[PDB]
Formats: structure tokens, C-alpha cells, sequence
């Protein structure tokens, strides 16, 4: 079933970027490879502090 | 009585000032702002509600704007809030934050009083009426309505104390300190002058009450570096530059400016004259008195053996100043750790001596 | 008490009595307006190369993407969209929409003044001849365009300004920028010196700009000594960007059609290094200069920072004026505020005489080793 999961690889990717400093209402600002600055949400599962 | 009645009140207005659907306003201000919230940059404004932004490629899009933040917190060069989908003008971003500010602003208590400094008590009182009692007690002057006096130049031979000066208003203060040593207004790109000078200055008009210390100035014109453009004829126009920020246009404000020189005769006199700097004061060596005040505070706090007079070391060089002063008295303090002692002998002065000053 | 408790209890029942509209009535002051904004338009900006014939056919290079051939919509005029203009063109067909201002260059557009600074022509009395014939510049044509017209002359284009230093130049300048009624530009001299080459050139280019589309304005250039004097030429290649630099603000300043409704005024501290075509009359006409106060410009001077100090009306000024004989300004202001502090010494709310001459000896006699005015007298 763990190799049936292939449908996975096949959907999206995912960027990685740098944090500059967060600020209120839990969000952050990124920069992310090249290009400017976009402030972004947090998932659940991540603590801001 | 009016404890009761004035807490009570001016809690309810306290309790009143937090008290200021709603919810469900605060989802439809979200629900029109995106998610990924993109960051531009203002190049013009347009009057009708729709501006011309820049993105970080160098795009650029008329843009509506989400209004319910002031919009015109912003200006020409200024950081906003845009959207994926539409690029709409989200909000207002508050400003980055701050290597130049960071830098050239002293932020902490930043060593001791006037309980330090030797025996003067004249340039104190000039420095105090100029600097001091003007700005932390600013109603004598509505009495007579004079304005205060603008700058003041400290000037002598080196080691007599003007970077102590400095440091004791900036202990006793209530206003930002900004210190810019004068020497870093050398740059080895051409026109860098005055974007330093301008973004100084910018600094001091923007944040606050604010003391601007601008130190060992006259190594400005006597120091040519290699590391550098087209010397003279750059560094006039930095001169030039910094002379019409300091006294140029357009309301100056609440900005004090103290300067401290070595020599002064090398200075083009265009600084020198009233309107810019107010307050010329000399700091000569002193005297064969206060200089008892200079050991005595300087071995104020150490285990001194008694078995030396300061008066052999006051006699020692004619024109000794609190730099070979504190010299001597670290040194010795350097050779009693060497030894693993508490106590100060007179050969520990003397091997001092012969070491600060014949060297 | 009274007051602080009532106003307390005031101030929080109209505070308190409103919490119940606060929370009774459970932003929106835009919401459904900014949603009737959602079917409008991204609108992407781009710059015009040319058109084409017989029809509009318009060519386009956007900034950096490429360069596309387009169509006008239909909410156009087919007139304004001559070439080099930047329009608003759609995302998606690649359609112009509204022409708009061309490209300012930001940081030239910091350079407009945006207030007026509080300086009144009361400041710079005991100089009569000049706030005349400056006045005669400067104002009197954007208001008065009737003797100009009538007997058929053109009033001159451009006034230099020139002296020892603190003499008024600043002061005289901030004088006009009160009464100005004309979009007052402020130019420093320094605000040329870029890193890269020929990019001051550009900058005078917006200024320029800036200046023919806005009629009837003021531009006033501040320490020209940086813009450039002197094209001293030798096998070195030394100052030459700067040089470049002086020669762009000439040639677009007077010459083949000329300026516009425009005046310039330029102050320098040491007339003496320029190079003889801002000589030239026809850019820099009236030489208008400041001297020194010779006696009782200072009297005047004394009258000007006196009449709002605490003093002894009862001295006379003329004597402290006789003691003065080559001063500026700004040392008179010195000697006013010093013996000011003189008094701050004691504690008292009236000056005496013995201050005024404590602030003379103090001022002119000890600091008179530095005085600003032994060299640039000779303009050196
Ligand atoms: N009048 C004084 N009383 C006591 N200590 C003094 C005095 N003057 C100088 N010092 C000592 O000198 C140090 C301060 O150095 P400064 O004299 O201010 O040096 P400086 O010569 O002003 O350096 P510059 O400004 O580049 S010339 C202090 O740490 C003191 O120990
Ligand atoms: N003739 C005057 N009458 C009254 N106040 C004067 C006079 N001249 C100078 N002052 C005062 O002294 C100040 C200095 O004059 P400014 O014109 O600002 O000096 P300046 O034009 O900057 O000279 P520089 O250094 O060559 S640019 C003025 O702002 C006035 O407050």
C-alpha cells in the first residue's frame, strides 16, 4: 500500500525560503529563492516562537 | 478623596479605551485581503484610489487599494502589501528594520557622570546651559524667548577629555544619541557622501529629541586614503553637503549637534560661523590641582598602598593629561596582577612611568 | 481634583454611555465598494515605441518582457497616445487604456518642497535694494503679468545670489518660499553626485520635466560650487562628470527653445570658481549680491532679533551697533542669544547693557580667531 501511494509523487512540489522576522497575527515574511517578500500563514502544526 | 472617585473613572475610560458585525468585519477584511500577501514598491500615488506600484522583478500595475488603513503613511520609496490574483494594494506595511539606526544610535546607559570627570567645572557649565538645561528644562528660554544655542565644538590637544564629555551628557540625557565618528564619511565610491549625510540627518529628524555626536571631524581634510575616488574634489562636496544639511532649509528642529576636533585651524570656517555653531570651548591641560582630582578618582576604587604621594607623579610631566593619567594608573594596576598582589607599591608607578611615557 | 474627577467621570460616561453602542450594534465603510472593485482591472503599465499608419496599430515594449504590437479599446481616444508615454495596457488582451504621467525618478520627486517654511520679509530689513530688485524677479510676474506685457519686454529668467557666508542668501530664499504662491522646488548642489556616470545628467532632466509641466514655478539651486566651476583640463581626466553634469544643466536650462515659465535662483558662498558661461546673461541675469551691513543695517538687524526678548528698553542699541564693523547676521543673532545667556547666569527677566557688552567681548573679540570672513571676503 506504501508503494500504491505513488499517486503522492505525482501531484505538486513545495518551495524553500528564508525567514526574515515574523511579526502579529501569526504570520511570518519570507524571501524566498530569487524573488521578493511575501507575507505567509503558518500551518498548525508549527509553533511561532 | 479624589483617589476613589478619579480611579474609578479613569479606569472605567482605561476599561473604555479596550472597548473600542464587528467580528465578521475583521473575516470580510481578511476575506478581501489574499493569503499570500506580496510585497511592492510605490514608485508614483494617483489621486482616484488607484496607484502605480512595482514588483520585485520590475513589473508594475495600477492597483485599487483595500482603504481602511491610512494610505498616506506612504510615500515615494515605501514598502506595501499586494495580492497574487488581482496585485490589489492589500495595505500598509510598517517600515524594515534598521542596520543604519542599529548602528549609529547608542542605545544603553553608556558609562559614568559628571562624579568622573577631573576638575573643569566651567566648560560643564557651558556644556550644561548649552546642551542639558535647555532640553531638560525648557521654560527658562519661554521667559525670554530665545532660542537655545545650536551647536557647540569642543576643541584641544588629545587627551583632555572631550570623549568624556560626550559620554557624560549622553549618561544624564533624554534623547536619542546618535555617534558617527567624522572619519567615515571617506568612501571609496564616488557621490556616497551625501547619502550618509542626508540619511543621517534623516535619522535624527525623524526619531526624536536627538544629540548627534560627531567625533575627531578634522581628520577629514588632513587624510588622504588611497581607498577612495577623486580625493579633494569629493570630499569639499561632502563638506559641502554636510554644511547645508546643518544649516540649509526648511525648519530645522529639535536636533543638538556637538562636534569635537583635535586641531581647529585646518577646518573650513564656513562650519565655524554662528547660526551653525553657537559655542567654541577650549580644554587646556589643566593645572597642578585638579589633577589631584584626576589620581584621586582614577585610584578611587583600588586597594592603594599608602606608601606613594600622587604629588610624585604630578610633578613628573609638564603637560601630563588624563590619557597618561589613566595610562599610568592601569598600567600599575597591570603590574600588580602580574604578581598575584592587592596592593599598589611606588616602583609599581615607577616602572609605569618609564613605560607610558618613554616609549 | 474637582476638575480631574469630574472631567473623569465626564469623559468615561460619554466613554461608558457610547460602550453601549458598542456592544448593542452587533472595514465595511469600503466593502461593498472595494467588491464592486473586484470586476476592475489589474492594469499593467508599459511605454510606447510608435504607431502605424491607416489604423492605430500600436507598438509597445512593456518594460522587460518583450515588446508586443496591440489595439486601443474602446473607452479610448485615438489622439493621446502619442510616442514615448506610459499607458495602462490590459494583462490579458494586451490593450491600452489611459495615458498618465511619464516616469519621475522618485528620488527627485523628494526635492519638492510640500509646505512653506515661516520666514517673512520683516527678517532681512537693512537690505532694501536687494529684496527690491529680487522682488522685481521673482514675484512680480507670476502676479503681475501687466507691465510686462504692455510694454513688451520678457523679465529676466535667472538671478544669481552671492556674498560672505551667513549673510542672508538661505534666509532670503525661505523669505520668497513663503510668499511664493508657485511650486517652490528646493535643489541642493549635492543632490548631483551619483555613483554612476551621466546619471546627475538624468536627474536635471526631471527636474526639467517637473518644470515645463507645471507652469509658473520656482526652482531654486542651493551651492552650485558642487554642480561645477571649472573645466580645468589636464592629462589626469579628473573632475568630469561633474563637468558633464554643469553642461547638461546648461544647455536644457537656456538655449534652443528656451525655458518657460520657470525661474532659477542660485546661491554660492564663493562666486569665484565659475566657469563664464552661467556668466552669460540669458541664464544667470541679475548679479544680485549681499554685503555686509555697514551701519545701521545692524541697528536694523538689533531691531529684528530684540523685538521678541526680554530686554531693558531703555539701552540704547546704536552704541552696541558701532562696535560691530565687519559682522554678519549670524553674529548679531549670536550676541543677542549669548547675552540672553548672560542673564541666565543670574537669575533676572531683563537684560542690562553689561550683558549686551559681555556678548560682544565674548562673541566677537574671543572668537574672533575664527569670524568665517577673513578669506571669503576676497571670495577666495
Ligand atoms: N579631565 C580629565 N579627568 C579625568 N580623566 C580624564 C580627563 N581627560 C581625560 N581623561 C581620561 O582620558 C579618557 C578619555 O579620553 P579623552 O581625553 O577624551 O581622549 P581624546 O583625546 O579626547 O580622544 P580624541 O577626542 O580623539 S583627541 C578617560 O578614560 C579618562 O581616564
Ligand atoms: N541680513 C540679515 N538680517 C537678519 N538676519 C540675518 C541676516 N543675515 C543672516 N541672518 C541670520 O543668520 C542666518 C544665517 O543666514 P543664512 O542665509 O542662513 O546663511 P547662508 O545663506 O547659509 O550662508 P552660507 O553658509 O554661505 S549657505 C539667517 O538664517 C538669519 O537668521
Amino acid at each position: 500500500l506504501l508503494r500504491e501511494e505513488l499517486q503522492l509523487l505525482q501531484e505538486q512540489g513545495s518551495y524553500v525560503g528564508e525567514v526574515v522576522r515574523a511579526m502579529d497575527k501569526k504570520k511570518v515574511l519570507v524571501k524566498v529563492h530569487p524573488e521578493g517578500k511575501f507575507v505567509v500563514d503558518v500551518d498548525k502544526n508549527i509553533d511561532i516562537n | 478623596l479624589e483617589r476613589i472617585k478619579d480611579y474609578l473613572l479613569m479606569e472605567e475610560e482605561f476599561i473604555r479605551n479596550q472597548e473600542q458585525k464587528q467580528e465578521e468585519e475583521r473575516s470580510k477584511v481578511d476575506d478581501l485581503r489574499g493569503t499570500p500577501m506580496s510585497v511592492g514598491t510605490l514608485e508614483e500615488i494617483i489621486d482616484d484610489n488607484h496607484a502605480i506600484v512595482s514588483t520585485s522583478v520590475g513589473s508594475e500595475h495600477y492597483v485599487s487599494i483595500l482603504s481602511f488603513v491610512d494610505k498616506d503613511l506612504l510615500e515615494p520609496g515605501c514598502s506595501v502589501l499586494l495580492n497574487h490574483k488581482v496585485h490589489a494594494v492589500i495595505g500598509v506595511l510598517m517600515d524594515d528594520t534598521d542596520p543604519l539606526v542599529t548602528v549609529m544610535k547608542v542605545e544603553k546607559a553608556p558609562q559614568e557622570t559628571y562624579a568622573d570627570i577631573g576638575g573643569l567645572d566651567n566648560q560643564i557649565q557651558e556644556i550644561k546651559e548649552s546642551v542639558e538645561l535647555p532640553l531638560t528644562h525648557p521654560e527658562y528660554y519661554e521667559e525670554m524667548g530665545i532660542k537655545p544655542p545650536k551647536g557647540v565644538i569642543l576643541y584641544g590637544p588629545p587627551g583632555t577629555g572631550k570623549t568624556l564629555l560626550a559620554k557624560a551628557v549622553a549618561n544624564q540625557t533624554s534623547a536619542t544619541f546618535l555617534r558617527v565618528v567624522g572619519s567615515e564619511l571617506i568612501q571609496k565610491y564616488l557621490g556616497d557622501g551625501p547619502k550618509l549625510v542626508r540619511e543621517l540627518f534623516r535619522v535624527a529628524e525623524e526619531h526624536a529629541p536627538s544629540i548627534v555626536f560627531i567625533d575627531e571631524i578634522d581628520a577629514i581634510g588632513t587624510k588622504r586614503y588611497d581607498s577612495n575616488s577623486g580625493g579633494e574634489r569629493e570630499i569639499q562636496r561632502t563638506m559641502l553637503e554636510l554644511l547645508n544639511q546643518l544649516d540649509g532649509f526648511d525648519s530645522r528642529g529639535d536636533v543638538k549637534v556637538i562636534m569635537a576636533t583635535n586641531r581647529i585651524e585646518t577646518l573650513d570656517p564656513a562650519l565655524i560661523r554662528p547660526g551653525r555653531i553657537d559655542r567654541k570651548i577650549e580644554f587646556p591641560l589643566p593645572d597642578e590641582k585638579t589633577k589631584k582630582r584626576i589620581f584621586q578618582i582614577h585610584t578611587s576604587r583600588m586597594t592603594l598602598a599608602d606608601d606613594v604621594t600622587l604629588d610624585d607623579l604630578i610633578m613628573a610631566k609638564d603637560d601630563l593629561s588624563g590619557a597618561d593619567i589613566k595610562a599610568i594608573c592601569t598600567e600599575a594596576g597591570l603590574m600588580a596582577l602580574r604578581e598575584r598582589r592587592m596592593k599598589v607599591t611606588n616602583e609599581d608607578f615607577k616602572k609605569s612611568k618609564e613605560n607610558v611615557l618613554y616609549k | 481634583q474637582v476638575e480631574d474627577d469630574i472631567q473623569q467621570l465626564l469623559k468615561k460616561i460619554n466613554e461608558l454611555t457610547g460602550i453601549k453602542e458598542s456592544d448593542t450594534g452587533l472595514l465595511a465603510a469600503d466593502k461593498q465598494t472595494l467588491q464592486s472593485e473586484q470586476p476592475l482591472q489589474v492594469a499593467r503599465c508599459t511605454k510606447i515605441i510608435n504607431a502605424d499608419s491607416e489604423d492605430p496599430k500600436y507598438i509597445i515594449n512593456v518594460k522587460q518582457f518583450a515588446k508586443f504590437v496591440v489595439d486601443l479599446s474602446d473607452q479610448v481616444a485615438p489622439t493621446d497616445i502619442e510616442e514615448g508615454m506610459r499607458v495602462g495596457v490590459d494583462r490579458n488582451k494586451y490593450q491600452i487604456h489611459i495615458p498618465l504621467p511619464p516616469k519621475i525618478d522618485p528620488t527627485v520627486t523628494m526635492m519638492q518642497v510640500e509646505e512653506k517654511p515661516d520666514v517673512t520679509y520683516s527678517d532681512v530689513g537693512g537690505c532694501k535694494e536687494q529684496i527690491e530688485k529680487l522682488r522685481e524677479v521673482v514675484e512680480t510676474p507670476l502676479l503681475h503679468p501687466e507691465r510686462f506685457v504692455n510694454l513688451g519686454i520678457e523679465p529676466p529668467k535667472g538671478v544669481l545670489l552671492f556674498g560672505p557666508p551667513g549673510t542672508g542668501k538661505t534666509l532670503c530664499a525661505r523669505a520668497v518660499a513663503n510668499r511664493t504662491d508657485a511650486c517652490f522646488i528646493r535643489v541642493i548642489g549635492s543632490e548631483l553626485v551619483q555613483k554612476y556616470v551621466g546619471e546627475g545628467a538624468r536627474m536635471v532632466r526631471e527636474l526639467f520635466e517637473m518644470a515645463r509641466t507645471k507652469k509658473a514655478c520656482l526652482i531654486f539651486f542651493d551651492e552650485i560650487d558642487a554642480i561645477g566651476g571649472a573645466r580645468f583640463d589636464d592629462g589626469a581626466g579628473g573632475d568630469n562628470e561633474v563637468q558633464r553634469t554643469m553642461l547638461e544643466l546648461i544647455n536644457q536650462l537656456d538655449g534652443f527653445d528656451p525655458r518657460g515659465n520657470i525661474k532659477v535662483l542660485m546661491a554660492t558662498n564663493r562666486p569665484d570658481t565659475l566657469d563664464p558661461a552661467l556668466m552669460r546673461p540669458g541664464r544667470l541675469d541679475r548679479k544680485i549680491e549681499f554685503s555686509l551691513p555697514d551701519l545701521e543695517g545692524r541697528t536694523h538687524i538689533f531691531k529684528i532679533h530684540a523685538r521678541s526678548m526680554s530686554v531693558e528698553r531703555d539701552i540704547r542699541f546704536e552704541l552696541l551697533a558701532r562696535l560691530c564693523p565687519n559682522s554678519t547676521g549670524a553674529e548679531i543673532r549670536s550676541v543677542c542669544t549669548e547675552a540672553g545667556m548672560f542673564a541666565i547666569r543670574a537669575r533676572r527677566k531683563i537684560a542690562t547693557e553689561k550683558d549686551f557688552l559681555e556678548a560682544v567681548n565674548k562673541v566677537i573679540k574671543s572668537y574672533a580667531k575664527f569670524s568665517a570672513t577673513p578669506r571669503y571676503m576676497t571670495y577666495n
